[PDB]
């Protein structure tokens, strides 16, 4: 899908991909972070392989969608209470000045 | 913990006064004895309330402050009525705005706070109007 | 970011079992955070078979946001799936 | 060596059952540490 | 520790991991690999995000911008084994509930 | 009333930024400038207390020692860097492919970037684009990264150029001097560096006659001292077409030549004590970093001392072949490999594939198996001497306080007990079979964390080690039978692939309510009845429970009243 | 106390508050998390007005608590720039004479800006004599009401907090437990948000309006 | 620390070394102070083959320049003249 | 530790520290972080500084860039790739960064020497007349003296403009010098190879000699047009005979100053070495000859043409050629009494001029002709370079570094032993002398292998010379002094700013009473003298950063 046959070797899946832990950790971790740390790569982890590191949820599996909980909001507690000073804003504060 | 606005509206009294006495109306207007003396008057409603880390400081310690600054020579209320009339009566001329806010907050007694709260009373407008608008103070 | 309504609602009404796991585990997690319940017990306690039980009733109070490559989030309830 | 939390300076004893052998204090029973680390 | 002698251990992992990723599990392998193994409190900042102890980072005198979140103790032996030869891995903080 | 209270907010990584350290915030991280012949780095008999390789201000990894400024002890402190001064730098031996790209890509009398102003912004244009990969920046550099070579003369300076090279053929770290060769390149012509390369070897007649006679041939090195300051002249007009971006302020190749050493700390390498033996560990990495401070300190006396510049270039090609095995070693060896930072990162011990993927979890067990049919296919037969040992935590939710409350006070020592709890306020843990039971069964607050053994209808996990397939992690319930030896069942063999020869097959448990019924909802041994690789069922049943359903069904199996009312009985 | 300002909050609701409605478990927390509480560039809070506009609030899956962002009106500490409030003399020192109130701050302690008169100290049970010669040569005694002219904001606000001088601190905490006449550590203390000055103190009740 | 001396040594009572920086404070007072009157119009109205420029500084021609102070003395003279409620 | 030792600034960026310092302390808050993300970066387009960096939209960038086109800190460029959007792509200028260097010893050094109007205290105007010049940019005369009201010192302003735009200084049509000099070059050779197509068969020395002998000659013609112009024209025609047009924008600070800088610094050289009446001659020689001597900066090779080819040596041709024919110069003793000093064998003046001037030469300065009229100089400013190189490094640690720098120059590039010969001790001083010298990247070092095989223990050793990148070292260590001097001037700034404020604000009439307490009077009489202090060493280390500039 990148073009060509890649292939699953060192040479092959050191293409192919973005996240310098997976690319280091798989067959040759001697200087795939070298590689990282001169051209400098932001990379930013989203996988599975860079998020078994961290120690996050990953994308996959059960982790493909974040669990949220209903707030059961009737429209009340929308409409705030005016003090009652504030009709006197339009009132007597732009007269004359 | 991010803040959008700064002055979004600015209060006074009684309305808030009576703001306050609403949110001191979760226990009681008073008692604090007789509720913890019997046997449960629904369960002390409810099992005593949020009242724990240091909730009984605020709102209590402003209750007596806001109440009782009359600032008199000497050796207390406010109403819907007195209110209503002094938000309107007082829209009369070319007067700003933290000038009604302390006229709210602070009843003068004949002159003194209101020769203190006018800035340029005498270099920027004339006469008359310290004594033709100081007789609504009688709204209590 | 975008706040897709129900009208357009591109995703099959099925129920993973992904969906499920996450929910029973999630339910009895909050049991154990002393939530409670809304099925009758029979003397029991064991946070995950209530949840199997509440899921019996259909009584859960959730909502799954299922996530679509594009942010469109896709609010689905738990009432209105087919299991 | 005697810090702890209901007691004071009292003696310790690492367990010998369970495979557990952390070090604790006595007549009340916290462990008042972290687990053990051995090399 | 390792086989039965001192107390001992039973690793999981390289093969086996691999399997509940198959099967899609997401906090068991999250759970079974940081919380069980072990809870650590790296402090980490938003203005060049190296690590600290607790109450600073050492790399800016601010005291301020200091989170106190949770990590697995290995990833902050690699993060001390890697910077200490000649590398800066910096460790971004994203929002997790606003927008 | 101030009680001013900041607000949290959780915070989730994202992203990973690598660069280089800077070698300016290694002051700022220093909590110790060593540098004070650190030979001496045991204060007489103990640990010492001067700047040292040891360090008190470094953290501890012992059990009554004190460490720096958080008071703990190695569970507490996290650990403290510092650096260490150094003359007449050092190459990086990680970064040593990369040096040589990054100067080879630079000239070396102007030392600006060697392109043409139109191809220059031709490809800032086509590096710049923002659909860009892995393969595309690697596949732009090295694209440009054959004309620096392939260009004779520089660009806007009076000489030319050449190329440059690891020295002879070297391997074995002996060949680490960077040459270039500014002949090999010119052919006949470009007289004025030829003329005065050719008239520098006429002059003497003392030994240059032997000289120009026996070496003929120099190929000049390129020491840090001339690569730094090469490195320094770098203008950021065009550091950006070698990889480096100049927005950083650690984004300059200044820094990927070593002025600064590193000292880990103390707790991420152990000062390991006696071990049956009256003698100190002195582990590997703290010789190494003491012994380096020790060469880079006879340097320093040395050059303002005055010395000879043969003993001079000797020992400082040792300081640059220590560092060089002290990271990223197995390059030079003049159990004798020594451990860096590149052993404890390589594989199937380090820490990628050991150590950090498949870690070390606690809270299992390991046992042989015997068989059991008379379990169902959702059970393992967890037996009371590894049940008591292995606990799950219940959080007491006002619903199973009066269990919990048997559970306390029926103690650990019978099986339907706990070991540990933790009540609401902040001890570490408190136990049950030393202090009170009775008085400590009376509050009960909701929250309490109360470890209680390994009961029945609990979740647990049990897989084989070996594990070819998906189907060996299976979430089993918990049954208390004795005869310590585990029992699982007979139908589900199949995808263990157990032979009941001596087999051990470890099980585990999980610990929080999520992934217990994570486990048990997505993992069960009533969901898993399929293998994915076709679709066909796995687990029915083995070899006696078929071959004996054959001789029950077979077509003459005529059963009395009698044997078929037992028969019938007998299977539910 | 005068306004009602808008700020935003992110609230961790416990899952066992559940049973009980948003609109007072949200107010619970937010009456429990900003009850006194000087937040820079905003001031000091008391309660909570209302809620406004709260969406569905996310869920954690770490942790299982219910995560509710909110955005609110509340009642902060922002007077005008010139606010005449009223408090009395509870404390006398030489310096200055710092105006108390009855609960909700105290360090409003007045630098030596003009004020036409000053003595060193109180020598007869009198804080500030006001001679004024030869007019109104009153002066007062404790618990007398006065307003004072306030300032601009002066909230600086510092955590200068390295472990360190937290462990020097714990040093010095047993310098507090026994000793005859220690006085180190306790009388300096961070003053909180405000450096407030003053004007005029009415010298009693027959002054009305001189000297600005 | 610093072992060398590169030579720069003070002459303070030379007449040329007090008046050539007495002419760069001079120089720092009128460049810390932005542009000056209406000269810089010329500046606006250069445009020498510039489409994009030239439509950027017509859009600065009323840039804060010189009207920073008077807009500043008639905003003190109008909150002498009254009072009015901003932050500063 | 603790971050007095001044680290966090020390060991960083060098050269794009400086070019972005100054305009700290003289543009302000946003204009700086322009210059910092272009100087960075290099090429930069309009949206590209919006999606870099995130201080504002692209309203406030157009402030900060047409705040600093007219100062020619920045140089722009219109162009399209195949298609349009004529989009302005941007490089950074760098002479106007000099000017913000120089401009105080510009107003400062001109006055004496070179404008020889008037001297009966004018200085009130002189700064009116340049600083306003500077930090504007521009000169439009109807604009710029309707300020003044007077019309009776119009004319002696007109004749000041006049005289001082004789000698350069002001460049007259102000055009295309926001364009790059690469650029020029490119886009010539562009037009002048899309000419001829359809012809005899080309080779590289048809095509490559045309097209680059047209590009040298109009791109020669058109450095040559803002040089040497005739804009002040229409004689009288009712009053004022001599009067400068008030159309066309006039911009300030031709480097023929930078010239007249370098020559002051010849002067010192001439001075330090023999006679000095050599020196008091030769210095009003000089400062009459300078006036049409080849410029420093030298086009025709800033763009990168220079390959070691034929165009390497016409460069030295043009060098050796373009300074006899151009100028032409026909100075003599007769010429040079006629600008001749105040009582400067005191009589008998004019032969003693002619033996002065024959007896300066051998070495390279002045070189002479029987019957000489002119003087050139190709093999003496890198003569003064190096010497001021010398004195530097007998400056750096006594003058035994400066002897071992001189003899390796001088013995041509030789091996180690043989230098105990030409020298005072054997062993210890000679080997301390060297690890300080060699400690820099000034002298370098030469391995040879003997067995085939790299050890460092069976070798022999010499050094080579390497002088050009030990100018360079020179000359951004120069530049970081000069950078961080004025940073630390910055943050002494920055440290006391509102106690010079308050003093700044109303004080001014009140000076003598001083309207304040002793104590801060001491306070910003330290300070006061702390930046003369800096400004006083920035004059001196800025001049010898000049001399290493080329
Ligand atoms: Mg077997
Ligand atoms: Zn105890
Ligand atoms: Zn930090
Ligand atoms: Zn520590
Ligand atoms: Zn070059």
């Amino acid at each position: 899908y990148k073009g060509e046959v890649l292939g699953i070797t060192r040479f092959g899946l050191s293409k192919m991909r973005d996240s310098v832990l997976q690319l280091a950790s798989f067959e040759k971790t001697t200087d795939h972070l070298f590689d990282a740390a001169f051209y400098m790569k932001k990379d930013a982890v989203e996988g599975v392989s860079e998020c078994i590191i961290l120690g996050q949820t990953m994308s996959i599996g059960t982790g493909s969608f974040k669990v949220v909980k209903g707030t059961n909001i009737s429209e009340k507690d929308l409409v705030p209470k005016r003090c009652l000073f504030e009709s006197l804003s339009n009132e007597a504060a732009l007269k004359a000045n | 913990m991010k803040v959008l606005e700064e002055r979004n509206a600015f209060l006074s009294d009684y309305e808030v006064l009576k703001f306050l006495t609403d949110l001191e109306k979760k226990h009681l207007w008073d008692q604090k004895s007789l509720a913890a003396l019997k046997k449960s008057r629904s369960k002390g409603k409810q099992n005593r309330p949020y009242n724990h880390p240091e909730l009984q400081g605020i709102t209590r310690n402003v209750v007596n402050y806001l109440s009782i600054n009359k600032n008199f020579i000497n050796q207390s209320k406010m109403s819907d009525e007195s209110f209503a009339e002094l938000m309107t009566k007082l829209n009369s001329f070319k007067l700003f705005k933290a000038e009604k806010l302390q006229i709210v907050n602070q009843l003068p007694a004949n002159m003194v706070h209101l020769y203190s709260i006018v800035e340029e009373c005498d270099a920027r407008f004339d006469e008359k109007t310290i004594e033709e608008m100081l007789e609504i103070i009688s709204g209590y | 970011e975008k706040a897709i309504p129900k009208d357009q609602r591109a995703t099959t009404p099925y129920m993973t079992k992904y969906e499920r796991a996450r929910i029973l585990g999630t339910r009895a997690l909050q049991i154990s955070m002393n939530a409670p319940v809304f099925v009758d017990l029979e003397g029991e306690t064991d946070p995950l078979r209530i949840a199997m039980k509440e899921l019996a009733e259909k009584k859960i109070p959730l909502v799954i946001r299922r996530y679509l490559p594009d942010g469109s989030f896709e609010d689905w309830s738990v009432e209105e799936l087919i299991v | 060596m005697p810090v702890c939390k209901n007691c004071h300076g009292t003696e310790f004893e690492r367990d010998l059952s369970n495979a557990n052998n952390d070090l604790v204090c006595k007549a009340c029973g916290v462990v008042s540490e972290d687990n053990p680390i051995v090399s | 520790t390792e086989g039965r002698s001192r107390d001992g251990g039973l690793r999981l992992g390289e093969m086996e991991r691999d399997c509940v990723i198959a099967y899609g599990a997401s906090q068991l392998l999250l759970e079974r690999l940081m919380i069980s193994s072990d809870a650590f409190e790296v402090d980490v900042c938003d203005k060049c995000g190296l690590m600290g102890y607790s109450g600073w980072c050492t790399t800016c005198k601010s005291a301020e911008n200091i989170i106190k979140m949770t990590i697995p103790y290995a990833a902050k032996l690699l993060f001390q084994e890697l910077l200490s030869m000649n590398i800066a891995p910096r460790l971004r903080l994203e929002d997790i509930f606003q927008q | 009333m101030k009680e001013v209270v900041v607000s949290e907010t959780p915070k989730r990584i994202k992203g990973l930024e690598f660069s280089a350290l800077s070698a300016a915030d290694i002051v700022a991280q220093s909590e110790v400038e060593v540098s004070t012949r650190d030979l001496f780095d045991l204060e007489k008999d103990r640990a010492p207390k001067a700047n040292g390789a040891l360090d008190p201000k470094m953290g501890v990894s012992s059990s009554s020692l004190e460490c720096a400024t958080c008071h703990g002890n190695l569970a507490s402190c996290h650990g403290h860097f510092g650096h260490l001064k150094l003359a007449l730098p050092v190459f990086h031996i990680g970064y040593f492919k990369a040096t040589i790209q990054i100067l080879q890509g630079i000239c070396k009398n102007c030392s600006a970037i060697l392109l043409s102003e139109t191809d220059k912004r031709q490809f800032l244009h086509e590096l710049r684009r923002p659909g860009v990969d892995n393969l595309r920046r690697m596949g732009i550099l090295k694209k440009i990264l054959d004309q620096c070579k392939k260009q004779r003369r520089c660009l806007h300076c009076g000489a030319l150029n050449g190329v440059v090279k690891k020295a002879a053929a070297g391997a074995g770290s002996a060949a680490l001097k960077i040459i270039h060769d500014t002949f090999r390149w010119v052919g006949k012509k470009s007289a004025p560096e030829k003329d005065i390369w050719v008239g520098e070897w006429k002059e003497v007649l003392a030994h240059n006659p032997e000289l120009e006679r026996y070496v003929k041939r120099c190929m000049d090195d390129l020491n840090p001292l001339k690569t730094l300051n090469l490195f320094k002249q770098i203008k950021s007009a065009d550091c950006e077409l070698l990889g480096i971006d100049a927005t950083v302020p650690s984004g300059r190749p200044e820094t990927y030549i070593w002025r600064y050493l590193p000292a880990p700390p103390v707790c991420i390498r152990p000062s390991v004590m006696m071990q049956d033996s009256p003698a100190s560990n002195e582990d590997d990495l703290t010789v190494k970093l003491t012994e380096i401070v020790w060469t880079s300190s006879l340097i320093k006396a040395g050059l303002d001392k005055g010395i000879s510049i043969n003993n001079m270039m000797e020992h400082w090609d040792y300081l640059q072949l220590t560092v060089a095995m002290y990271i990223n070693s197995d390059s030079v060896n003049p159990v004798k490999p020594i451990r860096g930072f590149c052993q404890r990162l390589k594989g199937k011990q380090g820490r990628f594939r050991g150590n950090l993927s498949g870690k070390r979890v606690d809270f299992s067990g390991r046992t042989v198996i015997s068989p059991d049919p008379n379990l169902s296919i959702d059970e393992v037969a967890v037996p009371d001497r590894v049940a008591k040992v292995l606990t799950y935590p219940e959080k007491v939710t006002r619903y199973n306080r009066h269990k919990l409350q048997e559970l306390i006070v029926n103690g650990p020592n019978v099986h339907p007990g706990a070991n540990y709890l933790l009540k609401r306020n902040e001890d570490a843990r408190r136990n049950l079979r030393y202090g009170d039971r009775m008085k400590l069964a009376k509050n009960l607050q909701i929250g309490d964390v109360v470890e209680r053994h390994l009961e029945d209808g609990d979740v647990v996990l049990f897989n084989r080690q070996p594990s070819l397939h998906r189907l060996s992690i299976l979430s089993h319930y918990a049954k208390i039978r004795p005869w310590r030896t585990f029992r699982l069942n007979e139908c589900v063999c199949t995808p263990y692939n157990a032979d009941f020869d001596g087999d051990e097959m470890n099980l585990h448990v999980p610990q929080t309510e999520e992934a217990r019924a994570e486990a048990i909802n997505l993992m069960g041994v009533k969901n898993n009845l399929l293998t994915p690789k076709s679709g066909e069922p796995i687990i029915a049943a083995t070899q006696d429970f078929i071959t004996g359903s054959y001789l029950i069904s077979h077509k003459d199996s005529f059963y009395d009243r009698a044997t078929l009312t037992q028969l019938l009985s007998m299977m539910s | 106390m005068f306004i009602l300002s808008k700020i935003a909050d992110l609230v961790r609701i416990p899952p066992d508050q559940f049973h009980r409605d948003t609109i007072s478990a949200i107010t619970h927390q937010l009456n429990n998390k900003f009850a006194n509480k000087i937040i820079p560039n905003v001031g000091l809070c008391i309660t909570i007005y209302d809620l406004l506009t709260v969406e569905e609030g996310q869920l954690k899956p770490g942790d299982g608590s219910s995560y509710i962002n909110v955005t609110f009106r509340a009642v902060v500490f922002k007077p005008f720039l010139g606010e005449i409030v009223t408090g009395w003399i509870s404390k006398c020192t030489a310096e200055g004479i710092k105006v108390s109130l009855l609960g909700i701050f105290d360090d409003i302690f007045i630098p030596q800006n003009m004020l036409f008169e000053g003595c060193y100290y109180t020598p007869e049970e009198s804080a500030w004599i006001w001679p004024m010669d030869e007019e109104t040569k009153l002066y007062f005694d404790v618990n007398e009401k006065i307003r004072f002219r306030i300032e601009r904001e002066v909230f600086v606000d510092v955590k200068p907090k390295s472990p360190k001088e937290r462990e020097l601190e714990e040093r010095a905490q047993l310098e507090n437990e026994i000793e005859g006449k220690n006085e180190e550590t306790p009388q300096n203390e961070k003053p909180p948000a405000y450096a407030l000055l003053g004007s005029c103190q009415t010298d009693g009740m027959g002054l009305v309006s001189w000297w600005e | 620390e610093f072992p060398s001396i590169p030579l720069p040594i003070n002459g303070p009572i030379t007449n040329k070394e007090r008046s050539l920086a007495v002419k760069y404070i001079n120089f720092g007072k009128t460049v810390k102070d932005g542009p000056f009157y209406t000269g810089s119009m010329s500046l606006i109205i250069d445009q020498q083959e510039n489409s994009k420029s030239g439509k950027r500084k017509p859009n600065i021609i009323l840039d804060e320049d010189d009207t920073n102070d008077g807009i500043e003395r008639y905003s003190d003279k109008y909150l002498k003249k009254r009072k009015i409620g901003i932050s500063i | 530790v603790m971050t007095i030792s001044s680290l966090e600034q020390r060991t960083l960026n060098p050269d794009l520290f400086l070019y972005k310092e100054l305009v700290k302390a003289h543009l302000g808050e946003r204009a700086a972080s322009v210059i910092g993300m272009l100087v960075a970066l290099g090429r930069l387009s309009v949206r590209e500084l919006v999606e870099k960096i995130d201080g504002m939209d692209v309203d406030s960038v157009k402030t900060t860039l047409v705040s600093l086109t007219q100062l020619r800190c920045v140089k722009y460029l219109q162009e399209t790739a195949i298609s349009g959007k004529k989009t302005t792509y941007y490089y950074y200028n760098e002479e106007g960064i000099h000017i913000l260097l120089y401009s105080g010893l510009i107003i400062d050094e001109i006055i004496t020497q070179m404008r020889v109007n008037d001297e009966e205290e004018h200085k009130q105007l002189v700064a009116e007349i340049v600083q306003n010049v500077i930090s504007l940019g521009s000169l439009t005369v109807e604009d710029y003296l309707s300020s003044v009201t007077s019309d009776s010192m119009k004319y002696t302003i007109s004749s000041l403009f006049v005289q001082l735009c004789e000698m350069g200084y002001l460049i007259q049509i102000s055009k295309l010098h926001y364009t790059p000099i690469e650029d020029l070059w490119q886009f010539l050779y562009e037009k002048h190879y899309k000419n001829i197509p359809r012809n005899s068969p080309l080779s590289d020395l048809k095509k490559r000699s045309q097209a680059k002998m047209n590009a040298k000659t109009d791109f020669a013609k058109i450095i040559n047009k803002p040089n040497e112009l005739s804009q002040i024209l229409t004689v009288d025609p009712k009053t004022s005979l001599r009067i400068v047009k008030p159309t066309v924008s006039l911009t300030i600070n031709l480097d023929r100053f930078m010239k007249g800088r370098r020559s002051k610094q010849l002067i010192n050289l001439a001075k330090t070495r023999v006679g000095s009446v050599t020196a008091q001659v030769y210095k009003i020689a000089l400062r009459l000859t300078e006036q049409k001597s080849p410029k420093i900066r030298d086009p025709l090779t800033q763009t990168g043409l220079l390959q070691d080819l034929e165009e390497a040596k016409s460069f030295q041709d043009e060098a050796e050629l373009v300074e006899e024919k151009t100028p032409g110069l026909t100075f003599n003793a007769i010429d040079l009494a006629r600008h001749l000093p105040a009582e400067l064998h005191s009589a008998s003046l004019i032969n003693s001029h002619l033996k002065i001037l024959a007896s300066s030469n051998f070495p390279f300065l002045n070189e002479t002709k029987p019957g000489v009229y002119y003087v050139p100089y190709s093999k003496l400013m890198p003569v003064l370079k190096s010497s001021v190189y010398e004195y530097v490094i007998a400056s750096t640690l006594g003058p035994s570094a400066m002897r071992l720098s001189r003899c390796i120059r001088d013995n041509k590039l030789v091996s180690e032993k043989i230098i105990n010969s030409t020298a005072l001790m054997k062993e210890k001083d000679i080997r301390s002398t060297l690890a300080s010298l060699i400690r820099y990247n000034s002298v370098e070092i030469q391995e040879v292998p003997r067995t085939a095989d790299r050890s460092a223990s069976r070798a022999v050793f010499l050094f080579r010379c390497k002088e050009t990148h030990s100018y360079n070292f020179m000359r951004q260590n120069l530049e970081w002094n000069m950078a961080n001097l004025l940073f630390k001037k910055e943050k002494l700034k920055q440290e006391n700013s509102t106690l010079l404020k308050k003093a700044n604000r109303d004080d001014v009439k009140g000076r003598e009473n001083e309207l304040l307490l002793p104590s801060e009077l001491n306070q910003l009489k330290m300070v006061n003298e702390r930046e003369l202090n800096v400004f006083a060493r920035l004059s001196r280390l800025l001049s010898l950063w000049e001399v290493f500039q080329m």
